[PDB]
């Protein structure tokens, strides 16, 4: 959700500056993002394997 | 005297010509700003370019 991904409800832009800051605030959310649904992804191979295992 | 009228008439044409330099509500040449920076690459770097009065 935006509030675990360094953004706000409320977040905006209201000159052309505080959009150039805008930038690298959407750059680190998303990679904060991506880095988190890569982790979700490895423990769900892991699940995966020891379900293979536990069988 | 028509030499001065004929004068006055077209520096009157030079002012409202470079009046009307706008492209899409913004201008360079008029005087309007400073400068205008653009984008350069996706981290928002700019590519400014001076404004020049005309």
């Amino acid at each position: 959700s935006l509030a675990g991904i360094g953004l706000t409800t409320t977040s905006t832009f209201t000159t052309a500056a505080a959009a150039k800051t805008m930038i690298g605030t959407i750059d680190t959310a998303l990679q904060t993002a991506t880095n988190k649904l890569a982790s979700l992804g490895t423990s769900s191979v892991g699940l995966d394997t020891h379900l293979t295992f536990v069988g | 005297n028509a030499l001065k009228s004929d004068f006055d008439s077209l520096r009157d044409q030079i002012e409202k010509a470079a009046t009307n330099a706008k492209f899409n509500g913004v201008s360079i040449a008029d005087g309007s700003t400073t400068k205008l920076t653009f984008l350069a690459n996706s981290d928002g770097s700019g590519f400014t370019v001076n404004a020049k009065t005309i």
